[PDB]
DNA sequence: ATTTTTTTTTTTT
């Protein structure tokens, strides 16, 4: 938040880089590995396949 | 209501004593020679006719005709039990170290190794379920894997919907909780080939009705048919209670033994060795136009290519002409796209088309579907345009790139189209306002760049002017096919278009060579092209490849004599056609 | 077996079948020996009415259970007399007050009942299947079970998937060509709109139909069809109550059947000596009409199709159009109104020649629109249309394409198809300067094109002056007009004098008569003698040597031998006027007298 | 798949 509205278009950075993913609700041509959690056998399901994204924590417009 | 079993006896002595010596060459057994072919194991797909039961008795050549499934698994299975003597290498080292015998014991299907089909819409009517019909391709489709039985549990299949099982339906994890897990072991599961298509050929179709267009086939008879193909195919719903599988896709037209390079003739072609009777037989529909006709021979003849260099040459005639009286020159093309096979048509624009290729020409949905025209589709074959002058001027570039061969780049959407524009074309025209006025020259009378007149090997202008006695004759000949149905009488022995295409297959696999012998005299022949016509610089213009062009149709013309021996014969008619194409207006 | 009256039903059903209505008249060797095997033996509830109008009745009370027991009587009766039109036991449906489609008041539930309206949303088929037929190749038992549905009984199976591992767990499999099924269909209807109200909005209605009752026709036609009534589904216990009426015979009746046996054949072949019938049959198109018509003649007769053997065929039709304004846009209804399905267009519009390209910007359902023609009806048919002067050049290139080949061939993504047509068409008029027709030049004082020479099949003279000999010549003719347009020369009676100094009488002058020679006239195949050849050619040399001179040279643009086609193929049209299986120096004679009337 | 939109190309006297 106190980031927030204090940039406009057109400037230089040296931001935080931290990568993480997206911890998705449903997924498009996604068909890698199709599992869940799921127990064994004896005496709608979910898929997984995500994307990257960005995010930071610190500016300066140089 | 007939017994399942003994009928498998009956066939058992059908299969055994199958000897029928009904042509000197068959007392040793027929279906005994295809039981131990399948004993050579070649054949993993066996046939079956009307004829072969014809004989034997007459039910089942009427009890199956209704059913034609139980009776085909006990067909599979009768001579699965039969052996008179990479699944299936693996198996063995599956059951290599071999509860003995509770066992999940295999289905015959599992072990396919063999497979059979059999042999005899708006008529087909909705009575049909079961019955193993006939009727005589759009949207072709590709070739995917279709599964028979997942594995060891047996999970079969005859829909074409699924679902995975979970555990073990046996005894191992029965009552008892020791169990393991189970999954689809591949190196022993069993699929199958599978491809899928979807219209009536219009000759059939109701004046007021639109012609309607579904076909399943699996396994190996899969690729035997392609986008529009006239084909036969020798009924099952699909699970309010609201396709078709098949065995074999025939063509009179447009199959393997009548289309070219897809010895039979060898007893009429030791009785037939003759370059000009083509003419007495190709299109005999028209009285005279010897050369125009044989022009276009030379065009059905083909055979002349190298690729020397990483660069290949053009080795297809492209013709044009020009031209508009009596001519009729309509029905000629109408009689090439009719007889030359792999053949197409477009007009000088008409719709959907404008005689061309393809293009990503709009607000109407999204698809980028570059939609292949006949341009496109013609190569290893003829698209044959008319009144291509009235085509459009954006389009001559269209026909500039596409000219040199297998040429058309397309980079308005992203990306690099081919299309691989191999297609021999023939070009055909009218005089504007006015009927080619003799002193109105070219360009001058036409409004043509000539960059487009010039890229044609020939251009042949052909007129009639007021005989009166000329066109008695045109009136006579044409009145012999009215009053009677055969053009020429007592003449020469025409050739059927089957016959005539056969003996054009013994044309284009020759490869002709030209002795040294020409290397000279061609030159020296051609020098005068470069004199007579270059020594007054209002006559036409001349081509690098121009010459290279007669060179194309002399050694096309050895397919045809074959004997590798380009003569001086092989030119001479090749200047004399080239002559023939001009020189008609000063006379 | 319900309550046992329906046992006396049948009985009474029955009843109809011994007697001389039975033994004479209704079925037997009247239809089975012909070998149909179309099942309904058609009723008339009158007969009903007369021997058990009670039983007139039980169908209009209650028409869910009449049925079955119909069919059982037929199937009895036929079954006794034929065992061969015996092995489809089946329910074997028969034949058997109209309001409207706005006037169904809950009511007529049960009951079999007519509305009239138009076919519209004519869909798709569907099979529909009877029972199961299950052996099992363990014990090897071709068992069964029925299936049903409400829109044949009030009897539904537990109508699902087919069973298995049911009986025991055996060996437990399907088979067919033994399950049978039904075909299935479904449209709905709409009022004949003349008599509609300008407040409201018109109601339609929803139908369905079944096995042989499968669409002699096209949604947008108009046809008598009978029903009764159901209502399958529920109404918020689920969800709100809609309906359909059904159980239905067929008709038609917008058609000409024709009481026609062998006698109007014999009618035909009773004028044929009469020579010039010609005269009368060009006063055939004209009574209300100078001037032409027996050029006519031929594209009401369409043509004539000739085959090379073991080759192809040739599109055989005739078009013609030619003059100075105001008889053009009052004569072409001539042949909108007789001629069989002869169909004029708009003269400037799209959407309906030939054109498609998947204009579903609205619903976007399962169909992409794949047919937009209304020129391919004129398959074998004729047609008419204003704004030729006015047309549009995208379809001259279109026409170019027809007259020379008569196919479309068109693969704007919906498919690459092609499709046949036999057809004709004419065509409108405007010179952009009125009254110029030869002093300042014969062609183009018109405002056209010159591709079109060979393509149509005629060129002709139509001109005009008020005048000073004329004037009161055109005074007295249309007067006469007037008053031969009244009676006695209700509102307006017969008018004859001028039709009786003319020697006729309107049953000898009438359309039924008239077209007493089409429709076998339109069926026959007269083939030439020794003779056309000859004089053709030598008159052809002539017309294309020396009709190009002469202060009528600029007025002799056509010539081509595409016309020597045209030449002959008109004298065949009128070979197959009277039947002769030849043609003659008198047909010569009378095919060139178009050449004198065009300009001589 | 349709409803509420917008441009960027597709091809021009
Ligand atoms: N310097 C050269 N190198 C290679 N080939 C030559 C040369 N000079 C002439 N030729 C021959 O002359 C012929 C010329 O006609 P060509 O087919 O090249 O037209 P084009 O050059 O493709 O026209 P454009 O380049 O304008 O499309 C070529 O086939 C080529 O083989
Ligand atoms: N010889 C004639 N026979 C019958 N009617 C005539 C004759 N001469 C003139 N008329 C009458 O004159 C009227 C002319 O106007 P008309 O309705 O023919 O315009 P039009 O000819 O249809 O125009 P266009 O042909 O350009 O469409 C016609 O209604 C016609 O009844
Ligand atoms: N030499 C000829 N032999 C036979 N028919 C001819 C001949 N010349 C012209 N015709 C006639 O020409 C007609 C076809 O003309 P067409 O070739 O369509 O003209 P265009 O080529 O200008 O379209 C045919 O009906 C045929 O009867």
């Amino acid at each position: 938040s106190e980031l927030v509205e204090t940039v406009q278009a057109g400037d230089r950075y040296d931001f935080t880089g931290t990568l993480i993913v997206v911890p998705d609700v449903s997924v498009l041509a996604g068909v890698g590995t199709r599992a869940e959690n799921s127990s064994r056998h004896k005496p709608g399901m979910r898929e997984l396949n995500y994307r990257m994204a960005f995010l930071a924590c610190s500016v300066q417009a140089t | 209501r007939r017994d399942y079993a003994q009928d498998r006896e009956s066939i058992k002595t059908f299969l055994s004593e199958f000897c029928k010596c009904d042509d000197d060459g068959k007392k040793e057994f027929v279906y005994g020679s295809q039981l131990v072919k399948l004993a050579h194991r070649e054949q993993v797909l066996i046939t079956i006719d009307l004829d072969d039961l014809a004989e034997f008795n007459e039910s089942l050549a009427e009890a199956v005709v209704d059913n034609c499934r139980r009776y085909t698994s006990i067909f599979s299975d009768v001579i699965a039990e039969l052996l008179p003597s990479a699944l299936d290498v693996y198996i063995e080292h599956r059951l290599m170290m071999e509860q003995r015998d509770e066992r999940n014991s295999f289905p015959s299907e599992l072990m396919k190794r063999f497979e059979v089909g059999f042999k005899p819409i708006r008529e087909v009517k909705a009575q049909h379920i079961g019955k193993l019909v006939t009727v005589r391709v759009t949207r072709c489709t590709e070739v995917k894997p279709m599964m028979v039985v997942a594995t060891e549990t047996y999970q079969p299949v005859n829909s074409l919907s699924f679902t995975p099982v979970h555990d073990c339906p046996s005894d191992d994890c029965r009552v008892n909780k020791a169990g393991g897990r189970l999954y689809l072991q591949t190196r022993g599961s069993k699929f199958v080939k599978f491809q899928e298509v979807k219209q009536e050929h219009s000759d059939q179709v109701p004046v007021g009705h639109i012609p309607r267009s579904t076909i399943m086939c699996r396994g190996e008879v899969t690729r035997m048919a392609q986008p529009g193909d006239h084909i036969v195919v020798s009924f099952l719903p699909l699970m309010g209670l609201l396709f078709l599988q098949a065995h074999r896709i025939i063509c009179i037209n447009k199959n393997d033994e009548i289309s070219d390079k897809d010895p039979e003739e060898l007893e009429e072609l030791a009785q037939d060795d003759f370059y000009e009777r083509l003419a007495t037989s190709l299109a005999p529909e028209i009285y005279g136009h010897l050369d125009v006709k044989k022009a276009l021979l030379l065009l059905l003849v083909g055979g002349v290519d190298k690729r020397p260099d990483g660069m290949k040459i053009r080795g297809n005639i492209n013709i044009c002409l020009m031209g508009d009286p009596g001519v009729a020159k309509s029905q000629l093309l109408g009689y090439i796209s009719r007889l030359a096979v792999r053949s197409q048509y477009t007009t000088g624009r008409g719709s959907s088309g404008v005689g061309l290729t393809a293009a990503v020409m709009d607000p109407l949905t999204g698809e980028m579907t570059l939609e292949g025209g006949a341009l496109v589709l013609a190569d290893q074959g003829v698209c044959c345009i008319d009144e291509f002058d009235k085509m459009a001027d954006q389009d001559r570039t269209a026909i500039h790139e596409v000219m040199e061969q297998q040429t058309i780049s397309i980079a308005k959407a992203g990306i690099m189209t081919t299309l691989n524009a191999r297609v021999s074309i023939l070009a055909a025209a009218n005089p504007a306002f006015g009927r080619y006025n003799p002193r109105r020259t070219v360009e001058q009378n036409i409004q043509l760049p000539a960059a487009l007149l010039s890229r044609f090997d020939l251009l042949w202008l052909i007129q009639d002017k007021p005989d009166r006695d000329n066109d008695l004759r045109l009136a006579k000949h044409i009145t012999y096919v009215h009053s009677h149905s055969k053009q020429p009488p007592t003449r020469v022995k025409a050739l059927d278009m089957n016959l005539m295409r056969r003996y054009i297959n013994l044309c284009k696999r020759k490869n002709p060579t030209i002795p040294d012998e020409l290397t000279d005299y061609i030159v020296g022949a051609y020098v005068e092209l470069r004199r007579e016509a270059r020594n007054q610089k209002d006559m036409t213009f001349t081509s690098a490849r121009n010459l290279l062009g007669i060179l194309r149709l002399s050694t096309a013309l050895a397919r045809l004599r074959l004997s590798d021996s380009v003569e001086k014969d092989d030119v001479a008619e090749a200047l004399r056609l080239l002559e023939m194409s001009k020189d008609s207006l000063n006379q | 077996e319900g309550e046992q009256f329906i046992k006396d039903i049948q009985r009474e059903y029955v009843d109809f079948l011994d007697d001389e209505e039975d033994q004479g008249i209704y079925a037997g060797h009247v239809k089975d020996m012909i070998a149909e095997k179309s099942k309904r033996l058609i009723v008339n509830v009158n007969d009903l009415k007369r021997k058990n109008p009670q039983r007139a009745l039980g169908l209009l009370s209650n028409a869910a259970d009449e049925q079955l027991a119909f069919g059982r009587a037929l199937k009895e009766y036929a079954s006794t007399v034929d065992p061969g039109y015996a092995k489809m036991h089946e329910d074997l449906f028969v034949g058997f007050r109209h309001v409207t489609p706005r006037s169904l008041t809950s009511i007529y539930l049960g009951n079999m009942v007519c509305v009239e309206g138009i076919v519209t949303k004519v869909s798709l088929i569907r099979p529909k299947v009877v029972r199961s037929v299950h052996y099992c190749p363990n014990t090897r038992k071709v068992m069964e079970r029925k299936y049903t549905d409400l829109t044949s009984f009030e009897a539904v199976p537990s109508g699902a998937a087919y069973p298995t591992k049911d009986e025991d767990g055996n060996l437990l499999e399907t088979e067919y060509g033994l399950s049978v099924y039904k075909d299935h269909q479904t449209l709905t209807i709409q009022e004949m709109p003349e008599k509609a109200p300008a407040g409201q909005l018109p109601r339609s209605v929803d139908i369905v139909c079944d096995d042989d009752l499968v669409d002699r026709c096209k949604p947008g036609d108009r046809v008598q069809i009978v029903g009764s009534y159901r209502c399958l589904p529920g109404k918020r216990g689920s969800g709100t109550f809609r309906t359909v009426l059904l159980a239905n015979n067929i008709s038609l009746l917008s058609k000409e059947s024709l009481d026609i046996s062998r006698e109007d054949i014999m009618l035909c072949k009773k004028l044929a000596k009469n020579n010039d019938i010609f005269e009368l049959l060009s006063k055939s198109l004209a009574p209300s009409i100078g001037h032409v018509k027996q050029a006519i003649l031929c594209l009401l007769l369409g043509g004539v199709e000739k085959i090379l053997p073991n080759g192809t065929r040739l599109r055989g039709d005739i078009n013609v159009l030619l003059g100075d304004p105001s008889a053009k846009s009052q004569l072409l209804r001539y042949v909108l109104n007789t001629a069989p399905r002869a169909i004029p267009t708009t003269g400037r519009g799209s959407s309906g020649v030939g054109l498609t390209a998947a204009v579903t910007t609205d619903q976007e359902t399962g169909e992409r629109r794949l047919e937009a023609g209304a020129m391919v009806l004129a398959d074998r048919g004729v047609v008419c249309i204003d704004e030729f002067d006015k047309m549009s050049d995208i379809d001259r290139t279109a026409i170019h394409e027809v007259m020379e080949q008569g196919r479309v061939t068109i693969s704007k993504a919906g498919i690459h198809a092609s499709l046949n047509a036999r057809c004709s068409v004419l065509a409108a008029a405007n010179p952009v300067y009125g009254r110029y027709d030869q002093y300042k030049t014969p062609m183009e004082n018109i405002g056209l094109q010159d591709s079109l020479l060979s393509r149509f099949d005629l060129l002709f003279v139509m001109l005009d002056v008020i005048d000073s000999d004329v004037d009161q010549m055109i005074s007295d003719h249309v007067v006469r007009m007037h008053r031969y347009r009244n009676p006695k020369e209700y509102e307006k009676y017969d008018a004859l004098l001028h039709g009786k100094s003319r020697q006729r009488h309107e049953k000898i002058l009438s359309v039924e008569f008239m077209r007493k020679y089409i429709h076998i006239a339109k069926c026959m195949k007269p083939k030439l003698g020794e003779q056309a050849c000859e004089a053709i050619a030598n008159e052809y040399s002539r017309l294309r040597s020396q009709e190009a001179v002469e202060t009528d040279v600029a007025r002799t643009q056509p010539i081509t031998a595409r016309t020597l086609e045209t030449l002959i193929r008109l004298s065949t049209a009128h070979a197959r006027a009277r039947m002769s299986k030849s043609v003659t120096i008198d047909d010569a004679h009378a095919a060139i007298e178009l050449v004198q009337f065009a300009y001589f």
